[PDB]
C-alpha cells in the first residue's frame, strides 16, 4: 500500500544519488573538495557513504516484497 | 571558431528543418504536428544563442578567494 | 487616551528642553545647519526615490479594494459590468507606473563622489531635490489614487442600476487622474536642473 | 474530407426539418442517437409558462420525481443499487437505437403511480410501529440501571 | 417492504434512463413552430458542414423504415445570426484548450490560442523551474499516470487527483523542456556540470586566502560555463543576464501573438483596423523596444575593449532619447541620435 511505495521510491534514488556522490569524493572532484571549506579527505567519505547507500538498499528490497504481495 | 557568425550558422539550418517539417509533416492533426515542433524549436534555439551570446566578449571575469592553491 | 497622550509630552519635554539651552546661554548649540551640511547627501537622495514608488504603490492599491470589492458586489445580480468597469483600475495602476519612471530617471543621477568634493554646493543641492521631489510626487499620486477609487465605486453601483449613467460620471474620475500627472510635472522641474554627484 | 477545426472554429449553416407530426417522436430520437446538432429558439418570442406539449412534459417530471424517491428507499435500508459495469449496450455510440412504443412508456408512467402507493403504504406501517420502538427502548434503559 | 424493493431495486435502473431521453425529445420540440391548419413544424439548428452528408444519408434509412418518404425534410440557408463555436479537440489538446474556454469562448472562426498554449506554457515553467534534477522528478509522475491510463479511466478517483489525470499531458512537457533549461543553466540539485571544456582559466600560482581572478582563452559552447559556481561575483553575471533574456523572450512571444490580428482581419476582410488599428501600435512599440531589443544583441557582439570604447549604458540611452534629445553620454553606433 502507500505506506511502502513512501520508503520505496525514496530508498530507490537514495541509493542512485548516494553511489554518484561516493564516486566524486573518491575521484577528487573539484566542486566537490576544490574550495577550503570542502572536506579534505575524499576517500575517507565515500567509504562513509557506501554503507548509507546499502541501507536504503534494505529497505527497496525488504518493501519490495511488501508491495509484491 | 566563436563569434556571432556562429549563431548565424545555426539559425539557417534550423530555419531550413522547419521548412522541410512543413512539408513532410503527416496529415493525421496535422496542425498539431506542424505547429508544435516549428515553435518549440525557436524557443530552444534563441534560449541557446542568448546563452552564447553573453560569454563572447565579458565586461566583468569571475574572483574568487577560496580555491585550494593544488587545483 | 494613551497613544493620544504621549503627543501632549513630546511637545513638553522640546520646550523644556528648548529653553533650559536657551536661559543659559546655549541657544546656538542646537542648530540644525550642521543638521543639514554634514549629514550624507546619499540619505537624501535614496529616500526620495524609495518613497517616491514608496507612497505611489500605496496609493494605487488603496484605489483597487475600494473599486474591485464593490464591483464584485454588483456582480452577483448584474455580471456583466466586470468588463465595462475594468477602466477604473486601470486609472488607479497608472499612477504606479508614474512613480516607477520617476525612480529609473533619479537613479541615473546616484553617483559616487569624492570625499573632498562631497559636501559642496552642487552635491547638496541635488540630495535635497531629489528627497522633496520624491515626497511630491509620492503624495500626489496616494491621493490621487484613493479619490479615484472612491469614484470608481459609485460608477460601479450605477452602472447596475441603469447603463446610462456610467459614462456621466468618467467626467469626474477623469478629472480626479489629472491630479497625479501634475505633481510628475513639477517633481522634475525641480529635478531637471539638478546634476548627478561628482 | 474532415476539416480539422484546430487552428480556426468548424464552418457550419443551420438547416431546416419539416418534421410530420405522425414521426414526430420517431425522428426526433434519431438526433438524439446521433449527436451532433444545436437547436435555436423560434418559440422563446412567445411566454414560457404556456407552451404546445406542456400536457407532456409536466406528467413526466412528476414521474421521472419518484424514481428519486424509490432510490431514497434504497438509502435509509441496507441495501445497494445493483448498477451495470458499461454503458455500451444502451446505444450511446454509433449504433442506432428504435424508439420505444407508446404501450412501454405509458406503463411507465402507470407502473409509477401504483407502485409508490404500495411503498407508501408499508413505511407508514414501519414508522407507525418503529416510533412504539424507541419509546419503549429507552423506556427499558433507565430500568436496567435503575 | 425489503423483498419488494430488492425487486424494483433490480428492474429500476435500466428503465430510469430511458425516459429521462422521452422527456428530453419533446423539451426540444416545444422550440419548433407547431402549425395547427397545416400539419408542419419547423425547427432549424446547426450542424457542422463536413457532416451534412452522414445526416443527409441517415435520414433517408429512417424513412425506408417508416414507408413515408416525405419530399424533403432538410434544405439549408444563410443568415446573419452569431454561429456558435466548436473545436474539435482529442485527449492531448483537451487540457490546453480547457485554459482558454475558462477566460472566454472564442468569436466564430478567428485564431484558436490553444495551439501556441501547449509549448509557450509549459517553457515558461522551465525558465523559472529551471533545473535539471527537479524536472525530472515531475516527468516520472507524469510518465506514470500517462501508461496506466486505461486502468485509471474505469475506476473512481477524488478531485485533486481528478486534475492530475486531466492534465497528465501538461505535467509530461513541464518536466521535459526544465531538463533542457537547466543544462543551460548549469544546475542540478544546485550542482553543476562539468562535461565541456571552460574557456576561461586560472593563473599558474597562487596561495591560501590570496584573491585570484580569470584570464578567458576561448567560449563556452552550450551553456553557461562551469567556472562561475562557488564565484563571488557570479550574481553579477546571471542577473545581468537572466533579465536580458526575458526582455527578448517577452518582446518575442507578444509580436507574434499580435500578428495573429493581422491573419484575422484578411479573413473578414476588414482593411480599416489593418490602417487603423494594428499598424499604428505596430509603430509604436517596435520603435521603442524593437530599438531597446536589438541594441541589447549589438552591444554583445562588440569587443568594446579592444576598440577601447567605453560601453554605454542602456538605461541612460533610452531616457535621454526622451528628454534631451539630440544628446548621448557614450556612443553605440554611427547616427544613434540620428535614428
Amino acid at each position: 500500500t502507500g505506506k511502502a511505495w513512501c520508503c520505496t521510491v525514496l530508498s530507490a534514488f537514495g541509493v542512485v544519488i548516494l553511489s554518484v556522490i561516493a564516486h566524486l569524493f573518491n575521484t577528487n572532484h573539484e566542486s566537490f573538495v576544490g574550495s577550503i571549506n570542502d572536506p579534505e579527505d575524499g576517500p575517507a567519505v565515500a567509504h562513509t557513504v557506501y554503507l548509507a547507500a546499502l541501507v536504503y538498499l534494505v529497505f527497496f528490497v525488504f518493501c519490495g516484497f511488501q508491495v509484491y504481495l | 571558431m566563436s563569434s556571432f557568425y556562429t549563431v548565424v550558422g545555426v539559425f539557417i539550418v534550423v530555419s531550413a528543418m522547419s521548412v522541410l517539417f512543413w512539408i513532410m509533416a503527416p496529415k493525421n492533426n496535422q496542425a498539431v504536428w506542424r505547429s508544435t515542433v516549428i515553435l518549440t524549436l525557436a524557443m530552444m534555439f534563441l534560449m541557446w544563442a542568448i546563452t552564447f551570446l553573453c560569454q563572447l566578449h565579458p565586461l566583468v571575469a569571475p574572483r574568487r578567494s577560496d580555491l585550494r592553491p593544488e587545483f | 487616551s494613551f497613544s493620544h497622550f504621549l503627543y501632549y509630552l513630546v511637545l513638553i519635554v522640546v520646550i523644556v528642553y528648548g529653553l533650559y539651552k536657551l536661559f543659559t546661554g546655549h541657544g546656538s548649540d542646537i542648530n540644525f545647519g550642521k543638521f543639514l551640511l554634514r549629514t550624507s547627501p546619499y540619505m537624501w537622495a535614496n529616500l526620495g526615490i524609495a518613497l517616491c514608488v514608496g507612497l505611489s504603490v500605496v496609493g494605487a492599491a488603496w484605489g483597487i479594494f475600494i473599486t474591485g470589492s464593490s464591483m464584485i458586489g454588483a456582480g452577483v445580480r448584474a455580471p456583466r459590468i466586470t468588463t465595462k468597469n475594468l477602466i477604473s483600475i486601470i486609472f488607479c495602476e497608472v499612477v504606479a507606473i508614474y512613480g516607477l519612471i520617476i525612480a529609473i530617471v533619479f537613479s541615473s543621477k546616484l553617483t559616487v563622489a569624492t570625499a573632498e568634493n562631497m559636501y559642496s554646493k552642487s552635491n547638496l543641492y541635488t540630495g535635497y531635490s531629489l528627497f522633496w521631489a520624491g515626497i511630491t510626487v509620492g503624495a500626489s499620486n496616494l491621493i490621487c489614487g484613493i479619490a479615484v477609487g472612491i469614484t470608481g465605486a459609485t460608477a460601479a453601483i450605477s452602472d447596475a442600476a441603469d447603463s446610462a449613467l456610467f459614462v456621466k460620471i468618467l467626467v469626474i474620475e477623469i478629472f480626479g487622474s489629472i491630479l497625479g500627472l501634475l505633481g510628475l510635472i513639477v517633481g522634475l522641474l525641480m529635478a531637471g536642473k539638478a546634476s548627478e554627484f561628482q | 474530407e474532415k476539416e480539422e477545426a484546430i487552428f480556426r472554429s468548424a464552418e457550419m449553416a443551420l438547416v431546416q426539418f419539416y418534421i410530420p407530426q405522425e414521426i414526430s417522436r420517431d425522428s426526433a430520437y434519431t438526433l438524439g442517437q446521433l449527436g451532433l446538432v444545436q437547436f435555436r429558439d423560434l418559440n422563446s418570442k412567445v411566454r414560457a409558462f404556456q407552451r404546445t406539449f406542456v400536457n407532456e412534459i409536466r406528467r413526466l417530471d412528476n414521474v421521472e420525481r419518484q424514481y428519486r424517491y424509490f432510490y431514497s428507499l434504497l438509502k435509509k435500508h441496507d441495501i445497494k443499487l445493483y448498477e451495470g459495469d458499461t454503458d455500451k449496450y444502451l446505444d450511446g455510440s454509433g449504433e442506432l437505437y428504435v424508439p420505444p412504443s407508446g404501450s412501454v412508456i405509458d406503463d411507465y408512467v402507470r407502473n409509477a403511480s401504483y407502485l409508490e402507493e404500495r411503498l407508501i403504504q408499508m413505511e407508514d406501517a414501519t414508522d407507525q410501529i418503529e416510533v412504539q420502538k424507541n419509546d419503549l427502548e429507552q423506556y427499558r434503559f433507565i430500568l436496567q440501571s435503575g | 417492504l425489503e423483498s419488494e424493493l430488492y425487486a424494483i431495486a433490480k428492474e429500476l435502473d435500466s428503465w430510469f434512463q430511458d425516459v429521462t431521453r422521452e422527456k428530453a425529445i419533446f423539451e426540444i420540440l416545444n422550440k419548433s413552430n407547431y402549425d395547427t391548419n397545416r400539419k408542419i413544424l419547423i425547427a432549424e439548428g446547426w450542424i457542422p458542414r463536413d457532416e451534412l452528408a452522414t445526416l443527409q444519408a441517415r435520414l433517408g434509412e429512417m424513412i425506408a423504415r417508416l414507408g413515408i418518404d416525405v419530399p424533403s425534410i432538410i434544405q439549408v440557408l444563410d443568415t446573419n445570426h452569431t454561429p456558435p463555436t466548436f473545436h474539435r479537440t482529442n485527449k492531448f489538446t483537451a487540457g490546453f484548450q480547457s485554459i482558454c474556454d475558462c477566460y472566454g469562448i472564442a468569436q466564430y472562426r478567428e485564431i484558436n490560442a490553444g495551439l501556441p498554449t501547449i509549448v509557450t506554457f509549459p517553457f515558461m515553467f522551465a525558465i523559472m523551474f529551471g533545473d535539471m534534477g527537479h524536472g525530472f522528478l515531475m516527468t516520472l509522475a507524469a510518465l506514470s499516470l500517462v501508461l496506466n491510463e486505461k486502468k485509471i479511466n474505469k475506476m473512481k478517483r477524488g478531485e485533486i487527483f481528478d486534475m492530475a489525470f486531466t492534465g497528465r499531458y501538461i505535467i509530461l512537457l513541464m518536466g521535459v523542456f526544465s531538463m533542457y533549461t537547466g543544462f543551460l543553466y548549469n544546475d542540478i540539485f544546485s550542482k553543476t556540470m562539468t562535461i565541456f571544456k571552460s574557456g576561461w582559466k586560472w593563473p599558474d600560482h597562487w596561495k591560501k586566502g590570496e584573491s585570484i581572478t580569470a584570464t578567458s582563452v576561448g567560449t563556452y559552447p552550450i551553456g553557461l560555463d562551469w567556472a562561475w559556481h562557488g564565484t563571488e561575483n557570479a550574481l553579477l553575471f546571471s542577473n545581468s543576464y537572466k533579465m536580458k533574456l526575458s526582455i527578448l523572450m517577452g518582446f518575442i512571444h507578444m509580436t507574434y501573438s499580435y500578428f495573429f490580428s493581422l491573419a484575422n482581419h484578411l479573413y473578414f476582410n476588414s482593411m480599416i483596423d489593418i490602417i487603423g488599428n494594428f499598424i499604428p501600435g505596430l509603430l509604436f512599440m517596435q520603435g521603442i523596444f524593437g530599438y531597446l531589443s536589438v541594441c541589447i544583441v549589438y552591444k554583445w557582439a562588440v569587443d568594446w575593449v579592444k576598440d577601447g570604447k567605453p560601453a554605454p549604458g542602456l538605461l541612460n540611452m533610452l531616457i535621454n532619447m526622451f528628454l534631451s534629445p539630440g544628446t548621448i553620454d557614450d556612443e553605440l553606433y554611427p547616427h544613434q541620435a540620428k535614428v
